[PDB]
């Protein structure tokens, strides 16, 4: 038959084994465990913010699979069975999410913050079997969902590959977002008018692999790091936090460590005196073997008794001081290491405790002067002529940017020509247009989108035969 | 008055397959910040490739399913002084 | 005034620091400790068997000063207030004996076995105060003994010079017997006829010194060892029983050792699983900290913490597993130690339980065989003749021997002649007298006792000066 | 008939001073295993010197107080078959 129903589950981290990924939700109110969306929504700055639900590592079969992790609709901003011409509608929060935080796949983070967010609609077809609906979803696998009201779901602690031990905390989060796996977040509630029908949203993220994990911080760490320098304004606050726990840390260094010092003294004084003990009763045994050696050669004396006997105490006497020996000095060892590895705490506490200086005062050096806004970031450059209010050049059908700006990150506006033959592009830096043969790829002139009058003739350095 | 471009043309020929402006924003910068594109340098001149991670955030102001499966979106972030 | 008497005491060491030894003997009954002699005159084979009663070692001053043990008359064969013509009595048993058994001088010891034993009688003389009387024993200090019916003595423990603590075994003693000490016993009991008259036998023993002591053993030692040569016939039993005890000697050893090598494997394993536990802790702290490194380089992530605490964790964990191969080692040392010593008494052993072999047959092999009685030794000589029935050669007086025999041990008897100029000494080895000139000191000749005839004349080669 | 033979002198003069017999012993050795002397080559055959430790075991046996501070004194052990 079609999707292979399974295991019902009610708002988990559900692998599938990629086949067509069939969904068998388990009806119920939202448990209080999926409930961190309200700790969430908690009015916070302007921002996207999110809370790792679960985690992803490696599973086990060399094939991937996906993890469904569908749940109730609670994060529309408002729902009906509205019209069908809109395939689009918002959400305040969006689950299933490849963050890919400190180092790992976040099988699921809580998006839901001060971001507005739209999203899909698929309505589900019937399907042959009684409550099997397809319901295909743009961009992955078809998928049937099969709603059921008997509440008797999957208990056992998530499937194998996702540990729910997550670092429950509120955090921020980048792009990535559905990148190699989220990519699913759609509203499929759209169920006919008589079925398993309810307000359902269901997001598959791609289980990604150690190394798109790496494929993924990377270029999370690749746009931290561009952000950053364009925001000085902050980011040196950005490095404060770094530098505030980071005292905080060496702190609570210098302090467990004075504790070892503790527990090492502790230890000598103890084990020390312990072994003086033994060097007595040794002493003593041994000076006992001297007060009876006379009787030594005198094999039929009876002292001689004495004597061997004395030899006998002082044999274990000596081993017992040995063992006190061991002791002593391992304790001696510690003892050391320790008192040493305290004054480095105590080094490392001043380097961070001044840095943290180098990076307080430093903040103002940077939050103290004038910065400006957006406004002015808009006058910065000659806004692009709209294609159709470009005049004098016949028709223009806009084309693929392709052509690398020079500064900021986008290409420059290109719109075709003459039949597909003249290209032009805004030149965003003195406002004019710019022309270049098709084929040729080289530069015709400067012409103006008001009325389409060169201004400056074809130049053969410039060029850029760089764009299909 | 900020407003964001949205031109979008076939996977697979190239070709022009259409265009939808975006509300004003008048001075909110936002939009951009949700993104990850700085102002520095990117107001007014640049076309960036809208990728996936960035649709769901887009949406939201396009009366238009962006099909990133059928198709190739790139935004703009235009802004001109008033209406427009 | 006179002998300044002291503290009473009854059958004690007495030190009394030279001076002039004044005794002051507390009357009683023997007391229960110096009875030994009870066990001692024990019916044993014919010899001179003792007890060592008191010890003698390193005492104070650098002054000389001996010890008065008095004590009742308890060793007279049978007494009574005898004829004064008879300054000598016999006596069962002789206290006061300066025997150096092992290494020491015993300050006394039980001198009264299996023969004969005879003593002086000095008759004590009145003096100036009441109860005071001297009783100057030949060979040593006057002394006047004070004997007192109130028993009040000195009970504590014998004057430091003197430790009771001595192998209160029954053993013989050879010449040692007054030498440089002893020589005192004698019956003083003698006190005049109204006074405090009794019984009393005291005898003082000088409190040999360090060197002495071995100016002592020495002897003994030269005479035990000459006798040992005249007495094979016995001395290997001498060397049996010497090599019996050896063996018993070696065995409480092999035992006493693989006691040893038990508690060796015994705080072996012991110590070393104790060890193994340690390792796993610190094993599972290290590899928790890998668990968690991810977060390192991410101070503020919260999974820091729980790196920080692995790095801790392990760091106690390692000190632990220090300590705990502290004690492992230690025991593999003694452990081993153990093992090896332990073969050694296994070798030693062997040696000694075969050596006794070597002394136990070898023992028939000089008892088996037939030797000879006292009445063949009495004809190897010819028998010399006596002074009165020397006939000849005018009269003659014995005088002082001086000439070293040959073979045995004494000197030839010598009489003088010839109103002192004619010197005669008996040659039991072929019977017959020698002369020698005074002066001169050479050979006149050899004579016959019956008559004084000359059977050979003077052989200048033979001669004697080398005798006053 | 084994004898002891006891004769002393002047511990100055070196005069003889006397000497006296010792009842018989017939062949009882024994006198000589209580001084430590051995039988070979010592019975008729030397005068040993009486030294203190000796006196104690050999006065029971002459009727002579040996004054070993005032003389010096030897024995001999001499030993003949039958009486004399």
């Amino acid at each position: 038959v079609a999707a292979p129903v399974a295991f019902g589950f009610p708002a988990l981290s559900t692998p599938g084994a990629g086949g067509l990924a069939v969904s068998i939700s388990a009806g119920a109110l939202s448990a209080a465990i999926a409930d961190i969306m309200a700790a969430l929504k908690g009015p916070f700055k302007f921002g996207l913010w999110g809370v790792a639900l679960y985690g992803v590592l490696p599973s086990q079969i060399a094939k991937d699979d996906p993890n469904m992790m569908s749940k109730i609709v609670t994060s529309l901003p408002a729902d009906d069975i509205t019209e069908s011409p809109v395939s689009s509608l918002p959400l305040d929060k969006a689950t299933v999410n490849v963050n890919v935080r400190v180092v790992d796949d976040v099988k699921d983070e809580r998006q839901n913050i001060s971001v507005v967010s739209g999203v899909p609609m698929s309505v589900p077809v019937v399907d042959a079997k009684p409550t099997e609906r397809p319901g295909v979803f743009t961009a992955s696998i078809p998928g049937a969902p099969v709603l059921n009201i008997s509440v008797n779901n999957s208990t056992p602690a998530v499937q194998t590959l996702s540990p729910g031990v997550t670092n429950n905390t509120d955090k921020d989060v980048r792009p990535a977002f559905g990148t190699q796996g989220g990519n699913t977040r759609d509203a499929v509630i759209r169920f006919p008018k008589d079925s398993g029908h309810n307000a359902v949203y269901v997001s598959v993220s791609d289980v990604l692999s150690p190394d798109q994990v790496k494929q993924r911080q990377d270029e999370e760490n690749r746009r931290q790091q561009e952000w950053d320098a364009t925001h000085p304004v902050e980011a040196a606050e950005r490095n404060y936090e770094r530098a505030r726990a980071e005292l905080n840390q060496a702190n609570e260094d210098v302090a467990r460590n004075q504790e070892r010092q503790a527990k090492a003294v502790q230890v000598y004084n103890s084990r020390k005196s312990e072994l003086d003990a033994a060097n007595k009763t040794l002493a003593d045994a041994i000076a006992e073997i001297k007060q009876f050696n006379r009787f030594a050669h005198d094999p039929m004396a009876g002292g001689h008794r004495m004597w061997q006997m004395a030899g006998l105490k002082a044999q274990r006497a000596q081993t017992d001081v040995n063992n006190k020996q061991a002791a002593f000095d391992a304790a001696a060892k510690e003892k050391s290491d320790a008192d040493a590895a305290l004054s480095s705490a105590m080094e490392s506490r001043k380097k961070k405790e001044d840095k943290k200086r180098s990076a307080e005062n430093n903040l103002n050096d940077e939050k103290n002067k004038p910065r400006k806004g957006f406004k002015d970031y808009g006058h910065d450059y000659h806004p692009a002529p709209k294609t159709e209010n470009i005049k004098g050049l016949g028709d223009l059908k806009p084309g693929i940017p392709k052509t690398p700006k020079q500064n900021g990150g986008g290409k420059r506006k290109r719109w075709t020509g003459d039949k597909g033959r003249k290209i032009y592009e805004w030149d965003s830096q003195h406002g004019e247009l710019e022309g270049y043969r098709a084929s040729d790829g080289q530069h015709l002139g400067s012409f103006d989108p008001k009325t389409g009058n060169q201004l400056k003739g074809p130049d053969p350095k410039r060029n850029i035969k760089k764009y299909l | 008055g900020l407003k964001l471009d949205l031109t979008w043309f076939d996977k697979s020929t190239e070709d022009f397959k259409g265009e939808e402006y975006s509300k004003d924003f008048g001075d909110d910068g936002s939009v951009m910040e949700s993104l990850g594109v700085p102002f520095k340098d990117n107001v007014n001149n640049g076309c960036f490739d809208v990728i996936a991670e960035w649709v769901p955030l887009l949406q939201p102001y396009f009366n238009h399913q962006i099909d990133i499966s059928d198709n190739e979106y790139f935004v703009s972030f235009d802004y001109r002084d008033g209406d427009w």
